[PDB]
RNA sequence: UAUGCCAGCUGGUGGAUUGCUCGGCUCAGGCGCUGAUGAAGGACGUGCCAAGCUGCGAUAAGCCAUGGGGAGCCGCACGGAGGCGAAGAACCAUGGAUUUCCGAAUGAGAAUCUCUAACAAUUGCUUCGCGCAAUGAGGAACCCCGAGAACUGAAACAUCUCAGUAUCGGGAGGAACAGAAAACGCAAUGUGAUGUCGUUAGUAACCGCGAGUGAACGCGAUACAGCCCAAACCGAAGCCCUCACGGGCAAUGUGGUGUCAGGGCUACCUCUCAUCAGCCGACCGUCUCGACGAAGUCUCUUGGAACAGAGCGUGAUACAGGGUGACAACCCCGUACUCGAGACCAGUACGACGUGCGGUAGUGCCAGAGUAGCGGGGGUUGGAUAUCCCUCGCGAAUAACGCAGGCAUCGACUGCGAAGGCUAAACACAACCUGAGACCGAUAGUGAACAAGUAGUGUGAACGAACGCUGCAAAGUACCCUCAGAAGGGAGGCGAAAUAGAGCAUGAAAUCAGUUGGCGAUCGAGCGACAGGGCAUACAAGGUCCCUCGACGAAUGAC
RNA sequence: GCAUGGCAAGUCUAACCGGAGUAUCCGGGGAGGCACAGGGAAACCGACAUGGCCGCAGGGCUUGCCCGAGGGCCGCCGUC
């Protein structure tokens, strides 16, 4: 197909030829492996102490005492699961493998598969995106590359009608649970994805829910966060012609 | 939901009375123990058997079927073509840490083919030269006398 | 870090000298144009208005500057006790804005009015 | 309890032209893609070379594989093909989804089914 | 209706639950030796008042210098009194001063003290004098060299296994060890020091041929680096101490040459950029620390408090995280960008100084002995005839010789020179620094969020807990009454809340006091399930239920 | 073993290398493993891309008659 490029200034410039790999087949299975498998990956081993409660000579009086049959030491029971101070009976362990292996040809399927989902409005749109346009992803000359200032992309975005994403991922969650304790206090929607090809967009990397990757190594994850297909992107004109042959 | 998953409240986790999952006594003895007693059921017999040549006087052949060659004849076009002509050490693949290569004779040929390779098997030769083809005995090849 | 705990930590734990950086306050309109800063430590002569608590509107001078508690007493900002005396109520200098400052100090002054560094 | 979307509508699709249509190999092809993976057909061409015919169109529940020689002029429908498969079937005939085939021919007729 | 049963209400007891996190756990990266110049550790001191912890050492929570920093300060710890600071304190970095006693502990002795100048003891040098030097002890593990179990598995058990594991003795470093072939043996017209990682492979090999044990060559990687003696030929041409004078060593050989691209020697060709020695000396990168750093604290409403809702506005190479009286990019610290310094890489790379590589011909001049090798006895190994080592005995050749190529001998062939030595990098660990987390969240996680190796137990080795949360702000309850009373009580004051008043957020159950409903001093025990009656019931979150009659009317079914 | 998914006469990379948004991730790396021939202690030799008959599903026809993948019973082939 043929998608429409835009300038800085939001007005069309022409157009090229969409690559074929935006008509790849969706496969919303192949796409969740993928994720699950790069979520899985970054995941630190852990576990407890290997000698936790197990540091006590503590012995069980045996029968005669009336007593139960526990490891005792200074009167207080010890070592033992059921034991208050007592070791973890199968805690979580250092030694377990944590990472999820994928075929490439699998994984690079996924990939493909997720850019497609790209190119689909609807899909773009149920996957809970917010914008007034009607052809997707957006394409953008080159020159956005060479922009600095953030507000500029701003003004970009709102001409491109795209920007109402952006509104939509200027709100952050406070999740309930502990992981506050451990500095997840926050979290918030994913808006749009700038791929570009010489560098990331520092200009547009610190908006809202923003992601920003360049189309040599964009990966199923920027396309499809948490492994649902069809996050509004922005694409550049050379970025576009690189992803092709991904 | 899995197997694990709906045991608590079981009580024995499907090991049937509780007195039964212990230690090795519940097994019969660690690992292979009473291969030939209480459990010789099914294990290999006892006993040494026939003998091994020291690994480096041992030679491995590079084998092949004439139905691997003949059915990718054309596909094979980058290898001669005549009146084809194969030289089946360009094809086999292993065929570097191997000490030489054979043509076996599994299948048909289709063609008329002009084969070189270290050694041929009886029905490898009436099937090609059968077919109008010839083979060609290489120069290792000369070692059979 | 990005861990609150190690934040909380070394804000709780930070030697003197880095302390100051925990009685800044934003400065007037005025002051920010006059020396080009957002804001500055509040010294116990500055003059202040407060912003936020139960005192906000109210405006005086800064009595006391405490840097082991990190926090400022200000002239007229106190809570009446059960015997009758009237003792300063403690304010974070987050809620406060510095209307007016002390410049006695040539350093001071000196670090306020150059520009690579702040005061 | 099938994971993917396309072979799960390439199912429901064949029931629907089996009930619709005066098809029974549509809906018996369907019941054997419901079957786990492992059962499903996986055929090299020179099986269908040797008991396919011209205008008879071969339908492999599963998948086609390039092993072997297909000279015969046949329509291949199967679920998918390897790279290897699809081209040397292409040379001689033609390599086409189950997906066309039930669009072409919804009645079933003049079929073999190819394992 | 007493004693009393069941349920609830108000108050307690108790500290579950929820929420919170100054502590843990684990991973990652960086870094990495200390000590006779007396370490590490311990003891005892040291403060205005000072018990504990921390710091420090009779200059005793500190003294001095330089840089940073800044109007405050006098540790944890918010007291009283008092003091210090513009003579620029506090605080931070670097360097320096002081640094009791015991401690390897070293003049002798000793439960931290004492007695009459001390490297005690063992060594090297030696001016033969402790004159100059070394060793000793410590360190989380990692590393090297020695000593070396058993439970256990084999469903018994002895070989085997657990296992060269646990534990013991000795010793080094920041990493160790290994290492430039008497190699390999994909047998080759082939590879070319050594670790390590992946694989080769549970393969070959071992084994009551049971259970079990278990490599290597090679290959793909990481990192790469090669050299020095002994002797031949020379023969004092030399080295060490000292400013010097001078002294010591050295013909039992200092020094030159030389080191399998064998060398030397005699005769030649050519030439040096090899090596070895020394000089100089980084970039970059990584780790840490630091400087700078944008934009709202606007209106209304609620609230004790706005960081809430609604309205208006702004920055962003910064929408990581934290703090602030509640959900904060724009209030404060930070964060992005940019910049500075220290450490490591590394005294390495590069560069330069000197030396001089190599080749021909001749020459049986040189080339490491209890060795190579064989036998007896053991251990060990996958090592089987064919692992490595110990022990007793025997014991060779001399490059024209010798060793190896998985049984022995002989020939051939291919490889390679033992019995002298050094050697960077790539790899192990985690004390120390920093960072991180689908880890735990106060009976968890460390034994230890708190006085934690604390309190406490044992003659000793050694053993070893529990204890987190007032509030926005101490505003931490003035005055009065009562009382033996700084107790407690009453009234009162503060605050949004005292049912937040001191182990003071919340406040379960067991259970206790008082009390409400039901039952109750003639009656029977798995305490209930299902039916049906009594009595009891504020609202809210359920709204149905009863009787006449009529309609429908299954099985069944009359007077 | 099984369920699901990728690729398929092949399939997968391991250590490790480069890149980067720097433990994720993108690219590279096929050493090697398993599969593609077996039999035999070994030496050593080395196979049905189909020859026959039944026949399920499905397809065809002029509605019992044909074609009949898979499957079943045989032949035949490799080796000891
Ligand atoms: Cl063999
Ligand atoms: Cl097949
Ligand atoms: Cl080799
Ligand atoms: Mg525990
Ligand atoms: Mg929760
Ligand atoms: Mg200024
Ligand atoms: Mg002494
Ligand atoms: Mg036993
Ligand atoms: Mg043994
Ligand atoms: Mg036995
Ligand atoms: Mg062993
Ligand atoms: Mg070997
Ligand atoms: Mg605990
Ligand atoms: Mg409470
Ligand atoms: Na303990
Ligand atoms: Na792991
Ligand atoms: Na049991
Ligand atoms: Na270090
Ligand atoms: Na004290
Ligand atoms: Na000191
Ligand atoms: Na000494
Ligand atoms: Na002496
Ligand atoms: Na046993
Ligand atoms: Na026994
Ligand atoms: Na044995
Ligand atoms: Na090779
Ligand atoms: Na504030
Ligand atoms: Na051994
Ligand atoms: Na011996
Ligand atoms: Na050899
Ligand atoms: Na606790
Ligand atoms: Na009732
Ligand atoms: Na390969
Ligand atoms: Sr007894
Ligand atoms: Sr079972
Ligand atoms: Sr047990
Ligand atoms: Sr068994
Ligand atoms: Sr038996
Ligand atoms: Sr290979
Ligand atoms: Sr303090
Ligand atoms: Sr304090
Ligand atoms: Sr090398
Ligand atoms: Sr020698
Ligand atoms: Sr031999
Ligand atoms: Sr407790
Ligand atoms: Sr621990
Ligand atoms: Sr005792
Ligand atoms: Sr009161
Ligand atoms: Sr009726
Ligand atoms: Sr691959
Ligand atoms: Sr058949």
């Amino acid at each position: 197909m043929q998608a429409t490029i835009y300038d800085l200034d939001g007005n069309t410039d022409g157009e090229v030829d969409l690559p074929d790999v935006f008509e790849t087949p969706v496969r919303s299975d192949l796409i969740g492996k993928a994720v699950r498998a790069a979520q899985a990956n970054r995941k630190q081993d852990y576990g407890s102490d290997e000698y936790a409660g197990l540091r006590t000579p503590a012995e069980s009086f045996g029968s005669g005492r009336g007593q139960a049959h526990v490891p005792k030491l200074d009167g207080r029971a010890r070592r033992v699961p059921q034991a208050v101070k007592g070791r973890s009976a199968h805690p979580p362990k250092t030694e377990k493998d944590r990472s999820l292996d994928l075929n490439d040809k699998e994984r690079q399927l996924a990939v493909r598969s997720a850019l497609a989902a790209t190119a689909d409005a609807d899909l773009v749109a149920d996957r809970g995106h917010e914008f007034d346009r009607d052809e997707v992803p957006v394409v953008v000359s080159d020159d956005f590359e060479d922009l600095v200032k953030t507000q500029e992309v701003v003004s970009l975005l709102e001409a491109l009608d795209v920007h109402a994403d952006i509104d939509r991922a200027d709100e952050t969650k406070i999740k309930a649970g502990q992981g506050s304790a451990r500095g997840r206090k926050y979290r918030r929607p994913a808006s749009i994805l700038f791929v570009t090809s010489d560098e990331p967009s520092t200009a547009a990397r610190n908006l809202a829910g923003a992601d920003v990757a360049t189309a040599s190594e964009v990966n199923t994850e920027d396309l499809a966060p948490g492994g649902a297909p069809g996050r509004l992107t922005v694409f550049t004109e050379s970025a576009l012609a690189e992803v092709a042959e991904r | 939901t899995s197997k694990k998953k709906r045991q608590r409240g079981s009580r024995t986790h499907g090991g049937g009375s509780h007195k039964n999952r212990r230690g090795a006594g519940h097994r019969g003895g660690r690992g292979d123990a009473g291969r030939d007693k209480h459990e010789f059921h099914n294990h290999e017999p006892l006993g040494k058997s026939g003998f091994k040549r020291p690994q480096k006087v041992q030679e491995e052949a590079a084998t092949i079927d004439v139905r691997e060659i003949d059915e990718n004849v054309t596909l094979l076009a980058a290898d001669d073509v005549a009146e084809f002509r194969v030289d089946v050490r360009d094809v086999v693949e292993e065929a570097d840490d191997a000490d030489y290569v054979k043509v076996l004779g599994a299948g048909q040929v289709r063609h008329e083919l002009t084969l070189i390779a270290d050694d041929f098997s009886e029905g490898a030769r009436e099937k090609v030269e059968g077919a109008g083809g010839s083979v060609e005995l290489t120069d290792l090849g000369e070692e059979r006398q | 870090s990005k861990q609150p705990d190690k934040q909380r930590k070394s804000q709780r734990r930070a030697p003197l000298h880095e302390r100051h950086k925990q009685v800044r306050a934003t400065l007037s309109a005025d002051l920010r144009e006059e020396y080009g800063q957002r804001n500055v430590r509040v010294n116990a002569g500055d003059t202040v208005e407060v912003l936020r608590g139960d005192f906000a509107g109210e405006e005086g001078e800064v009595i006391n500057v405490d840097l082991d508690k990190a926090v400022i007493h200000v002239e007229d900002v106190t809570l009446e006790k059960t015997d009758g005396e009237e003792v300063p109520r403690p304010l974070d200098t987050s809620n406060v804005r510095v209307t007016d400052l002390d410049l006695e100090d040539e350093k001071r002054e000196a670090r306020l009015e150059s520009e690579d560094d702040s005061a | 309890s099938k994971t993917n979307p396309r072979l799960s509508s390439l199912i429901a699709d064949l029931k629907s032209a089996a009930r619709s249509s005066g098809g029974a190999v549509w809906g018996d092809v369907a019941e054997r893609l419901e079957k786990p993976r492992r059962t499903h057909a996986e055929v090299n061409l020179g099986r269908i070379e040797r008991y396919a015919q011209e205008d008879e169109t071969v339908v492999v529940p599963g998948k086609v594989l390039g092993s072997g020689v297909l000279q015969k002029d046949v329509t291949v429908a199967a679920v998918d093909f390897s790279g290897t498969a699809e081209t040397k079937i292409d040379q001689v005939g033609e390599a086409v989804s189950l997906e066309q085939a039930i669009e072409n021919n919804p009645e079933g007729s003049h079929v073999r089914v190819i394992r």
